[PDB]
């Protein structure tokens, strides 16, 4: 779905981007943000490349920015 | 296991279960030490200067 119905929690979309058009940081990247979102830690949570998601049942998917100014940022992902 | 339902499982209900454990207090204190910084750079700035620097909140 390129869209969320709820929280995001089972979306699977291909954005990547921020809601500051930031393009996200690749989740099996530690680079350049450092976290514990390891994709083979959380295989469960769907954590493909750089693309927008919410593994941590937040409000909206998010991301680690490009900007090391900003560690992460709320995605824009329209709804369903 | 011996039905391979726990393969099917996978422990979705254990994972979710830590989920709402953590709640994010980690995190929490991530944002909030990021938000203070940031003000910190409008400090050095100065571009109003309401701060006297008595009670520095």
């Amino acid at each position: 779905e390129e869209c969320m119905h709820g929280s995001g929690e089972n979306y699977d979309g291909k954005i990547s981007k921020t809601m500051s058009g930031l393009e996200c940081q690749a989740w099996d990247s530690q680079s350049p943000h450092a976290h514990g979102y390891i994709p083979s830690k959380f295989p469960n949570k769907n954590l493909k490349k750089n693309y927008c998601r919410n593994p941590d049942r937040d409000l909206r998917p998010w991301c680690f920015t490009t900007d090391p100014n900003k560690r992460w940022e709320y995605c824009d992902i329209p709804r369903c | 296991g011996s039905a391979g339902l726990q393969e099917k499982e996978r422990e979705l209900e254990d994972l979710k279960d830590a989920e709402l454990k953590r709640l994010n207090e980690e995190r929490h204190d991530h944002d909030k030490r990021e938000a203070e910084r940031k003000a910190l750079e409008d400090k050095l700035a100065d571009k109003q200067e309401h701060l006297d620097g008595a009670l520095r909140y």
